[PDB]
RNA sequence: GCCCGGAUAGCUCAGUCGGUAGAGCAGGGGAUUGAAAAUCCCCGUGUCCUUGGUUCGAUUCCGAGUCCGGGCACCA
RNA sequence: AAAUUGAAGAGUUUGAUCAUGGCUCAGAUUGAACGCUGGCGGCAGGCCUAACACAUGCAAGUCGAACGGUAACAGGAAGAAGCUUGCUUCUUUGCUGACGAGUGGCGGACGGGUGAGUAAUGUCUGGGAAACUGCCUGAUGGAGGGGGAUAACUACUGGAAACGGUAGCUAAUACCGCAUAACGUCGCAAGACCAAAGAGGGGGACCUUCGGGCCUCUUGCCAUCGGAUGUGCCCAGAUGGGAUUAGCUAGUAGGUGGGGUAACGGCUCACCUAGGCGACGAUCCCUAGCUGGUCUGAGAGGAUGACCAGCCACACUGGAACUGAGACACGGUCCAGACUCCUACGGGAGGCAGCAGUGGGGAAUAUUGCACAAUGGGCGCAAGCCUGAUGCAGCCAUGCCGCGUGUAUGAAGAAGGCCUUCGGGUUGUAAAGUACUUUCAGCGGGGAGGAAGGGAGUAAAGUUAAUACCUUUGCUCAUUGACGUUACCCGCAGAAGAAGCACCGGCUAACUCCGUGCCAGCAGCCGCGGUAAUACGGAGGGUGCAAGCGUUAAUCGGAAUUACUGGGCGUAAAGCGCACGCAGGCGGUUUGUUAAGUCAGAUGUGAAAUCCCCGGGCUCAACCUGGGAACUGCAUCUGAUACUGGCAA
């Protein structure tokens, strides 16, 4: 909190998807050192994308850590997800706010089954554009086993319904491009370019009234509690009124500071991850899960009717019939909640692979409007998307 | 000490953080404090319309 | 060394000033031997406005304190012959 | 700040006519006068002594227009002020523009002397006054803006305090809407019929 | 420290190096006295004092001691010339 | 942000390794009184914390949650 | 001509009674909190708890008119070199202004903050002698001549930095002898003594050796004595609770010898005497800043010490001293500590109870805001810096006060609710309406008042050798506003954007229907519910307040329920079981004298503020303010001598 961020070339939300213990966030380690040694940039190291004691004595990661290196063309915003089966709640915060992913498939091990579960979630969230990148390469000295699972991931792709054949693979050892290894460096360098010409300039809305979903709250040792995430529309402005919307109740705020790793800021534009810092508010009182709206613009709601598509074995869901009293978990736009389901007069049951609209009573009141799409998910797995119809509460 | 909840009903449970005042009941001995309905996880009653700053219930 | 200031009483946007004899080291407010009028710039032409007594100006300027910026003016405001 | 409901129901409670629904016709018959304070009209009250002097007290609050907090920082300065506690109480509340406003005729009601005085229509000693409670001095001359003179309401409102009894204590020109108040009212001068000496009572205690 | 008026500091430093050795003299040459009283005549007492007098006056006047100070130190070390010798 | 425990009829507890849960104590509900206590005659009065799955069948086996308990971290 | 004009009760023990006596209630107030609900302005105020720990930023510097600096910056002048000969390159010049790095004379000790400590080293009231004083200002007298350094700045090393070195060069209002100076120190005196500094704006005349010698004018420096402001010291009384703390004390108590202190003194020694304190409560223990005041009370009192003002104390904890006129120093030095920091691991830091802010504590108290424009203060010849002291505004129904949310007409006395003596009443002039106004925010044009000045070049009048510079009064100028899209004055539209929430058995202003049935719940006190509840839940109906209302906690009141004014003790609580008796309290009667008490006048003084009357400015109030009394005080000389005491017989 020194430095004033500049607002030069556009905004991309990145980030790592794949498989457990995948070179997923090791790939962002390597893109560190690599573009802060050709171009210039700010330097980095592996350790601090995760440390603590959960990510040391164990290893893996579960906290989505961010990352922040910058290109001649744009200035990309790293999201490094856990992987795991256990971490599906908080890296579909983390993939929610990604534009455009980096798939982690490798040429050992190839794809397994978590790699299908993290795209199945990609997909009904909001991930547009995915590109490939296979993390070990060197281990197998062969050209005919490592092309072999190249063909896998094209098959698996298109099968989810994705380009497949059209997203550009490429190969690269992450390990050997963390120390200094001319070939190695080049490849990783190449996969700069390929976030550069296939993924476009993302499309931002920038006119409708302001909102910002909480992916993760902090209290910051002298300013106060601070709030992270992608501004979804709109923008924020310094020592502007904002009204924290969501769980619990709602609570009339100030903005006093807006940032983007570590930088100042004037404006908190659309599209992209910015921390704000709030004026008299502690830190468990504001929890995960609210969004920061502009007063009048949304209001809380416990009831709404919603036409909910819910899914049958062939697209990965439920495979049996459920009457009201069943209770699935709802993922709006960053945090899950429990709701009871009470169905239409003329519908005796629900069969999986249907079309219905149905009210739902939620357990936590959650800020939302006509048109806000979700995905329902219960038992470790998915189960329906849908889009909100009418208000109640 | 021990407190009184006042009204229809209640959310106290094992735990549940809730808020004091000062008044006797007048009937239990040894009772001589009111828990504020309303405030923290002591909620409302439940469908109050006369009477409801005493009770901690909003407007219909 | 003894001066005499203004002190500053009355409402926000609507001052008025206790012209008073206090030592230079305590407070605007605060600490002072004797006040000796005052001083009124929301008045207008009316009956009263500014009052200053000169007999006491003298026991102390005469002695040896300091007239302020804005006392010295009222000074040459009242007059000796005008 | 004011009452805004049924004004005729604080008649019936009361009794006596109030001069709330006053205006144009001179007297009303058009409530069941008395023998209706509400549901339960035709219960006769037992009455004690502390209610026959919040009865006196509410019913020259409902006439002047007058709320408790205004009301009994008139008593402190009533108890404060020279001559008789009970006098100086009435007096006070007779020198409000509001009300003077009402007594020069220029107003149907007191609630609309009220209104008037509030916008910006009120003017004297050649300023402007928007205060209802605005403390009206001995010798003044208190009259209508030339904006606002002679505009519907007050014209129909003067011709009705032709058939009032007209206060001795202030004077009224008519013909330009112009005002002047000259002296102190006096006890004997007004009413005959609101007791003051039990709003004293209740008050003391 | 979180000011520039720190030379203040340096500059007491330097002064009470001066100011500590012109009063260390002082105090010697008033301790040449008190030997040269105890065992003996009015002599070598005196021709002692007469060196004291113009350091204790000149010290005093320069704001080292105060004029009171000095004012002592010839009265009750006058008094112990003129009683015992 | 993640690890762990806790929840069984109105209250205090038994019972389970798929065989479909019980005990006291409250309360019932006619007798009786103005209405109880007592005496008399008959009653479990149940979303096994919620919900889904493996199956013929789940309190009981395996997920996902609820609110609460205690534990370890992150500083735009 | 005005300053106190001053005092209410009720419920509740019983079958009923009178008494006793607790309990509770109505009233004020508050640094307030919560709950429902909320619209605006005036002035107020807004960490009471963890004196808990604190990132971040900004809160004290300032003069070039003290000197070194002819320079780290930026720019004129004598002269230079390129070439578009005035466009460019560029050495000298206190030389352009200044002011970065410096050494001095002053400031930092004031301004602020916070009550941890302190039950008397404090405060308050009234007195005193042994003091000192920067700044300011009264009056006198100087203002003789020398020297030695040293920083910065090269240089050279140490070191990561923090900081010091090692060889120098170099001013001065820095530094130090010297000669002198009594009305200033020393004893009685002849004697002995001690002080300093030059700057800056101008000059005719004559020295020019040009550094200008020399005249002026200001500021500044001299010992003295002053005034003012203080600041330390002392005494007397007053200033909480506990005797289930009764004995405490050896520098303790005096005296002198010595010693120190601005100065009195066990302040400190050496001796000498062996006391001093304590029932008029020592000592010890717990609690506590103190006062002006605030609150309540008819007053005596009781409570209290937020906010403004005075005094004290404290500054991360515990010491210590230095520098000065002033400190044992809030953003000084120094140790030691604990707890955060930066380290190249040798050594370095650090101190919000200054302003915002964080966590944490909590029932609960605010923005990392805005400006020096004013008003002080710091600096300075002033041109201006710095001033989170003042000024403002963010936030906050947290207060005291103002205006809002409409205003006339309105019978079918609509409907719907609601009770029904199913006839009807009632909510109800309420609504719908039918006329008119538009306060207030919300748009927009005008636009006071906080502002005195400061500055330039000027006239005169002072100043003087002088029509120069300087100063003063007339005197011409241009301007300075953070608040600020001010306060306020006119135009836009159309009731348009703007009402709750307590209560309803008695106390205590205000009724019914259902639902429920000693269950569910109310409860400030009595007490409400067992199938016809006025007390419970709902509804209507009312009543009371309303931008607030209830609840809560807290103080006084009522409580004559600690009674001094102003209570009691045969049986209600309460006469020791009964004597003797020291200290203590009280004391017959008559003259004389003192005056301690008492009384009367006297002068001092009770800081200013509030509190109280006669006024005045906020459009009105609230607020603000001018004067008056008040400040029931406490001391001091003079008398009165009845009464009380002292002393007489
Ligand atoms: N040979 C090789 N090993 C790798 C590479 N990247 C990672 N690894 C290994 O896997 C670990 C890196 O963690 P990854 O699993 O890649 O990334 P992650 O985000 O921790 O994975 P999740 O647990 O799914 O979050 C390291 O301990 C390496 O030993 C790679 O490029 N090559
Ligand atoms: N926008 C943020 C993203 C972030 C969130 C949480 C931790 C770190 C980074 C930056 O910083
Ligand atoms: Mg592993
Ligand atoms: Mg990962
Ligand atoms: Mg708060
Ligand atoms: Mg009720
Ligand atoms: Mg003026
Ligand atoms: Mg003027
Ligand atoms: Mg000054
Ligand atoms: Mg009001
Ligand atoms: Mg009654
Ligand atoms: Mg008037
Ligand atoms: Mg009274
Ligand atoms: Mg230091
Ligand atoms: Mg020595
Ligand atoms: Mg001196
Ligand atoms: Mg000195
Ligand atoms: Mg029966
Ligand atoms: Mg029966
Ligand atoms: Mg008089
Ligand atoms: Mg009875
Ligand atoms: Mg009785
Ligand atoms: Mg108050
Ligand atoms: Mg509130
Ligand atoms: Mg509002
Ligand atoms: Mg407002
Ligand atoms: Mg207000
Ligand atoms: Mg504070
Ligand atoms: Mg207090
Ligand atoms: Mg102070
Ligand atoms: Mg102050
Ligand atoms: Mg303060
Ligand atoms: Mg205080
Ligand atoms: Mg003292
Ligand atoms: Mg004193
Ligand atoms: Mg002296
Ligand atoms: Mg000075
Ligand atoms: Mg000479
Ligand atoms: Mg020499
Ligand atoms: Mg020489
Ligand atoms: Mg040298
Ligand atoms: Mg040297
Ligand atoms: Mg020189
Ligand atoms: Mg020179
Ligand atoms: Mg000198
Ligand atoms: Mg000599
Ligand atoms: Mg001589
Ligand atoms: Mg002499
Ligand atoms: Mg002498
Ligand atoms: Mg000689
Ligand atoms: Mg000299
Ligand atoms: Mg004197
Ligand atoms: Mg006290
Ligand atoms: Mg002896
Ligand atoms: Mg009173
Ligand atoms: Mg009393
Ligand atoms: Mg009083
Ligand atoms: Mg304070
Ligand atoms: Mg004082
Ligand atoms: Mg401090
Ligand atoms: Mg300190
Ligand atoms: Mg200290
Ligand atoms: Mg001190
Ligand atoms: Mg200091
Ligand atoms: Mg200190
Ligand atoms: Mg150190
Ligand atoms: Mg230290
Ligand atoms: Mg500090
Ligand atoms: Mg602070
Ligand atoms: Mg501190
Ligand atoms: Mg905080
Ligand atoms: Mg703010
Ligand atoms: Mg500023
Ligand atoms: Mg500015
Ligand atoms: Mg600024
Ligand atoms: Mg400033
Ligand atoms: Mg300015
Ligand atoms: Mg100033
Ligand atoms: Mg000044
Ligand atoms: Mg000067
Ligand atoms: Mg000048
Ligand atoms: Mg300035
Ligand atoms: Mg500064
Ligand atoms: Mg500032
Ligand atoms: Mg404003
Ligand atoms: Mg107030
Ligand atoms: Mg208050
Ligand atoms: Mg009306
Ligand atoms: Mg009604
Ligand atoms: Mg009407
Ligand atoms: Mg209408
Ligand atoms: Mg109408
Ligand atoms: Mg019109
Ligand atoms: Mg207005
Ligand atoms: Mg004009
Ligand atoms: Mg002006
Ligand atoms: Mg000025
Ligand atoms: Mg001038
Ligand atoms: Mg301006
Ligand atoms: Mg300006
Ligand atoms: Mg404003
Ligand atoms: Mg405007
Ligand atoms: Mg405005
Ligand atoms: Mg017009
Ligand atoms: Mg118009
Ligand atoms: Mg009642
Ligand atoms: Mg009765
Ligand atoms: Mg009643
Ligand atoms: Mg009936
Ligand atoms: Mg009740
Ligand atoms: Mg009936
Ligand atoms: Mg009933
Ligand atoms: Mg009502
Ligand atoms: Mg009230
Ligand atoms: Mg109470
Ligand atoms: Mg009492
Ligand atoms: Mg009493
Ligand atoms: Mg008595
Ligand atoms: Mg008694
Ligand atoms: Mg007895
Ligand atoms: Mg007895
Ligand atoms: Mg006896
Ligand atoms: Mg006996
Ligand atoms: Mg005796
Ligand atoms: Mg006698
Ligand atoms: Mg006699
Ligand atoms: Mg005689
Ligand atoms: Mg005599
Ligand atoms: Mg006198
Ligand atoms: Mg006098
Ligand atoms: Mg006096
Ligand atoms: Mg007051
Ligand atoms: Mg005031
Ligand atoms: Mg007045
Ligand atoms: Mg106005
Ligand atoms: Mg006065
Ligand atoms: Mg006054
Ligand atoms: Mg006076
Ligand atoms: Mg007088
Ligand atoms: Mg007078
Ligand atoms: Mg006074
Ligand atoms: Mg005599
Ligand atoms: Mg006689
Ligand atoms: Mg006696
Ligand atoms: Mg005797």
């Amino acid at each position: 909190s020194k430095e004033k961020f500049e607002r030069t070339k556009p905004h991309v939300n990145v980030g790592t998807i794949g498989h457990v213990d995948h070179g997923k966030t090791t790939l962002t380690a390597a893109i560190t050192t690599v573009l802060a040694k050709t171009y210039g940039g700010a330097a980095r190291a592996f350790n601090q994308i995760d440390n603590a004691p959960e990510e040391k004595a164990r290893g893996i990661t579960i906290n989505t850590s961010h990352v922040e290196y910058d290109t001649p063309t744009r200035h990309y915003a790293h999201v490094d997800c856990p992987g795991a089966a256990d971490y599906v709640k908080n890296m579909i915060t983390g993939a929610a706010q990604m534009d455009g992913a980096i798939l982690v498939v490798a040429a050992t091990d190839g794809p397994m089954p978590q790699t299908r579960e993290h795209i199945l979630l990609g997909r009904q969230v909001g991930v547009p554009y995915i590109i490939v990148f296979l993390n070990k390469c060197d281990m197998v000295d062969d050209e005919e086993l490592l092309e072999l699972v190249e063909m896998e991931v094209r098959e698996l792709l298109s099968q989810y319904d994705f380009p497949g054949d059209d997203t550009p693979i490429v190969r690269g050892s992450a390990l050997k491009a963390l120390e200094g290894d001319a070939e190695w460096e080049a490849k990783i360098l190449e996969l700069a370019g390929f976030l550069d010409s296939y993924i476009p300039e993302p499309e931002r809305a920038i006119d409708k009234p302001f909102l910002l979903p909480i992916e993760d709250v902090f209290s910051i040792s002298g300013r106060g509690t601070v709030v992270t995430g992608r501004v979804e529309r709109g923008i924020i402005k310094v020592g502007e009124e904002v009204e924290i919307v969501g769980i619990k109740e709602t609570q009339k705020s100030t903005c006093t500071g807006v940032e983007m790793f570590r930088k100042l800021l004037d404006e908190g534009r659309a599209g992209e991850n910015v921390g704000v810092l709030l004026r008299g508010i502690k830190r468990e009182e504001i929890e995960r899960g609210q969004v920061l709206a502009k007063p009048g613009t949304i209001k809380p709601h416990t009831k709404f009717e919603s036409e909910v598509y819910i899914l049958s074995k062939d697209e990965g869901g439920r495979h049996t019939p459920f009457f009201k009293g069943y209770r699935p978990q709802f993922y709006f736009r960053t945090t899950d909640v429990t709701g009871t389901i009470e169905l239409p007069e003329g519908v005796e049951m629900v069969m999986p692979g249907d079309n219905i609209k149905m009210v739902v009573t939620l357990i936590h009141p959650i800020a939302m409007d006509d048109g806000l799409r979700f995905a329902i998910r219960e038992g470790g797995r998915t189960v329906g998307a849908g889009v909100v119809a009418k208000v109640l509460s | 000490v021990t407190s009184y909840i006042g009204g229809e009903g209640h959310n106290l449970q094992e735990h549940s953080v809730i808020l004091i005042r000062g008044g006797r009941v007048k009937d239990l001995p040894g009772v001589r404090y009111h828990t504020v309905r309303g405030a923290l996880d002591c909620s409302g009653v439940k469908d109050r319309k006369q009477a409801r700053s005493k009770y901690g219930v909003k407007r219909p | 060394m003894v001066t005499i200031r203004l002190a500053r009483h009355g409402a926000k946007k609507r001052p008025f000033y206790q012209v008073v004899v206090a030592d230079s080291r305590n407070a605007r407010n605060g600490r002072f031997i004797e006040r000796v009028g005052f001083f009124n710039p929301i008045a207008s032409e009316k009956e009263e406005g500014t009052r200053l007594d000169l007999d006491r100006i003298a026991h102390w300027v005469g002695q040896g304190a300091t007239i302020s910026d804005r006392v010295a003016a009222l000074i040459k405001e009242v007059n000796k012959a005008a | 700040a004011r009452y805004l409901g049924p004004k005729l129901k604080l008649s019936r409670r009361e009794g006596t006519d109030l001069f709330l629904k006053s205006g144009v016709r001179a007297i009303d018959t058009k409530c069941k006068i008395e023998q209706a304070p509400g549901q339960h009209g035709a219960r006769k009250p037992r009455l004690s002594d502390y209610g026959v002097q919040l009865r006196e007290k509410q019913k020259v609050r409902r006439i002047y227009g007058v709320l408790e907090r205004q009301f009994r920082n008139y008593y402190k300065e009533a108890a404060r002020l020279k001559g008789n506690t009970g006098e100086n109480l009435l007096a006070l509340l007779e020198g409000r523009l509001d009300n003077v406003v009402y007594r020069m005729g220029f107003g149907a009601t007191r609630a609309e002397a009220r209104q008037l005085v509030s916008h910006k229509a009120i003017m004297v000693n050649g300023r402007v006054v928007n205060i209802a409670s605005y403390q009206v001095s001995p010798n003044d001359v208190v009259s209508i803006r030339e904006k606002a003179k002679k505009q519907s309401r007050v014209k129909a409102a003067l011709e009705l305090a032709e058939q009032r009894e007209k206060p001795t204590w202030l004077e009224v020109d008519a013909g330009k809407m112009e005002g002047t108040f000259k002296r102190k009212p006096e006890r004997s001068d007004l009413s005959a019929d609101i007791n003051e000496h039990l709003i004293v009572e209740l008050y003391s205690k | 420290n979180i000011k520039s008026a720190k030379k203040r500091a340096i500059q007491s430093e330097k002064a009470r190096k001066h100011n500590a050795s012109r009063r260390s003299m002082m105090r010697t040459f008033i301790k040449k006295v008190y030997a040269a009283i105890e065992a003996g005549d009015k002599a070598a007492a005196q021709k002692a004092f007469n060196e004291m007098q113009p350091i204790v006056d000149r010290q005093a006047a320069k704001g080292l001691i105060h004029k009171n100070k000095a004012a002592r130190h010839k009265a009750n070390l006058t008094a112990q010339i003129n009683k015992l010798a």
